[PDB]
């Protein structure tokens, strides 16, 4: 217990004031203390506390420690993999300029919108895991992707994404995008060329996705 | 009990029309500050809104106190317009428009 508390104090005296990420003196001193432990329960959680204090991404020695602790078996190794994917989402967030740890619930949709505004080929995948790890439905992810592509008049990409999706989430995305399209068409018409072009594109992209949804819902008589 | 209020008004009669115009300009530039702030946090709340949750309550407070300032300065202008209706009307109304 005192060795673990010494490791915690060593983490606190370095990482809390860490302006420059070169104070690696705690890693070398903490590995020896890890080797001094005799209880397996107090080794994995000590390494986790190293994980929960070190700045993502960690250094080379810490990377060796993580790969070592992934190899053996323990009930807390599942928690270690949870912390590993936590490191992954922290890496994603800090690569997209969001450095706060564990945004609570309300900024997840804003983060997804920001990632989808980067036009990265993996931005859809990046925003997928944001709602996955934070326990939010994939319906919103693909719905917003289809809406963004419609606003860009790229309905062919919407069609290929819909055909790539499983039908279960495809129904949910299609009904929501149809509701959004009718609501957006309910406001005042735009007399500019771009406005009317957008209405025409929205209608043309809605007709064939409605056809696909009709093909999907052949047996659901209430929805049919 | 003999005419002491008249000299107290002199301590408040130092607020000239130039001082009224400076306050109008100050309120206009603060309105512009808040307008630019709202334009900034619109894109924040739509794209990138980490460091502005407390700034929303700060906006509520500053807009409330700015509305109070607008109301009190309008009351001050209206109090003096009715007094001088022949010599100070034009310059009071010119700044009341802003």
């Amino acid at each position: 217990e005192l060795l673990l508390l010494y490791i915690e104090d060593l983490l606190n005296r370095c990482s809390s004031k860490s302006t420059s990420l070169f104070e690696t003196a705690w890693e070398a001193k903490a590995m020896a203390v890890i080797a001094c432990l005799s209880d397996t329960d107090l080794i994995f959680d000590a390494v986790l506390k190293i994980m929960y204090a070190a700045v993502v991404p960690w250094s080379a020695a810490v990377e060796q420690l993580v790969k070592q602790h992934l190899e053996m078996d323990h009930p807390k190794v599942k928690l270690l993999q949870e912390s590993y994917k936590l490191m992954e989402m922290k890496k994603l967030l800090r690569g997209y300029g969001i450095r706060e740890v564990n945004l609570l619930n309300k900024e997840i949709m804003r983060v997804v919108r920001y990632i989808l505004k980067q036009d990265v080929p993996s931005s859809l995948e990046d925003a997928l895991k944001v709602a996955q790890a934070f326990m939010l439905s994939d319906d919103e992810i693909y719905s917003l992707r289809i809406i963004d592509l419609i606003d860009r008049e790229q309905g062919e990409d919407c069609l290929l994404l819909l055909k790539s999706l499983p039908p279960a989430e495809a129904e949910k995305t299609a009904e929501r995008v149809i509701i959004w399209a009718r609501l957006a068409l309910q406001e005042e018409p735009d007399h500019s060329k771009e406005g009317k072009a957008w209405r025409m594109s929205v209608a043309k992209t809605s007709v064939d996705i409605l056809k696909i949804l009709c093909d999907i819902q052949k047996d659901n008589l209430q929805k049919k | 009990m003999a005419s002491f209020v008249t000299e107290v008004l002199a301590h408040s009669g130092r607020l000239e029309k130039e001082d009224l115009g400076t306050r109008i300009s100050r309120l206009t530039r603060r309105v512009e500050e808040i307008k630019g702030e709202v334009c900034n946090m619109i894109s924040k709340k739509y794209s990138e809104f980490l460091p502005s949750m407390q700034s929303a309550q700060g906006l509520i407070t500053q807009v409330d106190k700015l509305s109070e300032d607008i109301d009190l300065l309008k009351s001050r202008i209206e109090s003096e317009v009715r007094r001088d209706l022949h010599v100070s009307t034009g310059e009071f109304t010119d700044l009341k428009q802003q």
